[PDB]
C-alpha cells in the first residue's frame, strides 16, 4: 500500500517491470552469496554449515528500495490529453441536458 | 574453411600428385616402367599442400556455420558493467536454472546493442558465446 | 602504453588499421632491402654474406612513428552526441529519485 500511493502516473506495464527488476536484483545477490560459500579459504570439515544457510530465501525490502530507483513512467502528460481530447470528440451527453415530460 | 570431407580427400590426392609431378626428373620417358625407387621414397612437403590449397579446390559452401567461438574475455578489456549484464542475461539462465524457478522470474530473450560503428560489437557478442560454451 | 594514451578519440576500427599500415610500411622496406642485395654490382663470391642478414626481422619503432602520421578518427563529436541524446531519450532513472520505506 505504501508502494501503491507512491507510484502515481505509472501505467500498468511499468510497475509490472519493477517486480521483475527486484527479482533480478535479488537473484544476483543469491547467486553471489553462493560464490563465497564455495570459495571459502581453507575449506575444512571443521565448523561446516551442514544446514543450508539460505541468505536470500525471499525478496527482502531493500531489493524493492533499490529496484525502484530505475523506475520511469512510459506515458507522458501530452498523450493522455490526446485520449481526453478524443473523449471530448465524442459529444459526451452534451447539448440540451435535463428536460422533463409534461404533467 | 568451407571444405567438406570429399574436398579434403581431393586435396590430399592433388597434393600427392603435385609431389609426383615435381619428381619428373626421375620419372622419365626413357624409363617407361618405373623402378621401385620413387614408389616408396617420396614424401610430401608443406608448400605442396599450400600449392594444392591455393592453386585449386574452390569450397562448396556458402550457407551458415554453427560453432563455438574462440575469442576470450580479455580480448576486449574493460566494460565491466556490460560484462556483468551479459553474464546476468546469458549465464545465469543456463548455469542455474533452478534458482530462476524458486521465485518464478522468467528470463529475458534478447538485448539490443547500439553505439558508434566499429567498436567491437561482433567481437563482444562472440565473447559470451565462447564463455558459455554456446553455439 | 605510450601509444595507448596518445590515441584519445579513436574508434576500435581505426587503430586496428594502423597495425596493418605499419605492417605494410615494413613489408615495403623488407622487399626493397632484398632488391639491392641481389642487385649488388660485381656480385662476386668474395666477401659473400652466407648468413641471411635479415635487415627487417620484425617491425621496428620508426615504422609505427611513420604509420601514425596517416591516422584519422572516423567518428566525430557531433555523432557521439547523437548517441548521448538517444541515451537521454531513455529516461535514465530520472524522476522522484531516492525514497525510503516507512518504519
Amino acid at each position: 500500500e505504501f508502494l501503491a500511493k507512491m507510484t502515481n502516473g505509472f501505467s500498468g506495464a511499468d510497475l509490472t517491470e519493477i517486480c521483475q527488476r527486484a527479482c533480478k536484483l535479488a537473484i544476483r545477490e543469491s547467486i553471489e552469496s553462493e560464490i563465497r560459500r564455495e570459495r571459502e579459504r581453507q575449506t575444512n570439515p571443521s565448523a561446516m554449515e551442514v544446514e543450508e544457510d539460505d541468505p536470500v530465501p525471499e525478496i527482502r525490502r531493500d531489493h524493492f528500495e533499490e529496484a525502484m530507483r530505475f523506475a520511469r513512467r512510459s506515458v507522458s502528460d501530452n498523450d493522455i490529453r490526446k485520449y481526453e481530447m478524443f473523449a471530448q470528440t465524442l459529444q459526451q451527453s452534451r447539448g440540451f441536458g435535463d428536460f422533463r415530460f409534461p404533467s | 574453411h568451407g571444405h567438406v570431407g570429399a574436398d579434403l580427400a581431393a586435396l590430399c590426392s592433388e597434393a600427392a600428385l603435385q609431389a609426383i609431378r615435381k619428381k619428373m626428373d626421375l620419372i622419365d620417358l626413357e624409363d617407361e616402367t618405373i623402378d621401385a625407387e620413387v614408389m616408396n621414397s617420396l614424401a610430401v612437403t608443406m608448400d605442396d599442400f599450400r600449392w594444392a590449397l591455393s592453386q585449386s579446390n574452390p569450397s562448396a559452401l556458402r550457407e551458415t556455420v554453427v560453432e563455438v567461438p574462440q575469442v576470450t574475455w580479455e580480448d576486449i578489456g574493460g566494460l565491466e558493467d556490460v560484462k556483468r549484464e551479459l553474464q546476468e542475461l546469458v549465464q545465469y539462465p543456463v548455469e542455474h536454472p533452478d534458482k530462476f524457478l524458486k521465485f518464478g522470474m522468467t528470463p529475458s530473450k534478447g538485448v539490443l546493442f547500439y553505439g558508434p560503428p566499429g567498436c567491437g560489437k561482433t567481437l563482444l557478442a562472440k565473447a559470451i558465446a565462447n564463455e558459455c560454451q554456446a553455439n
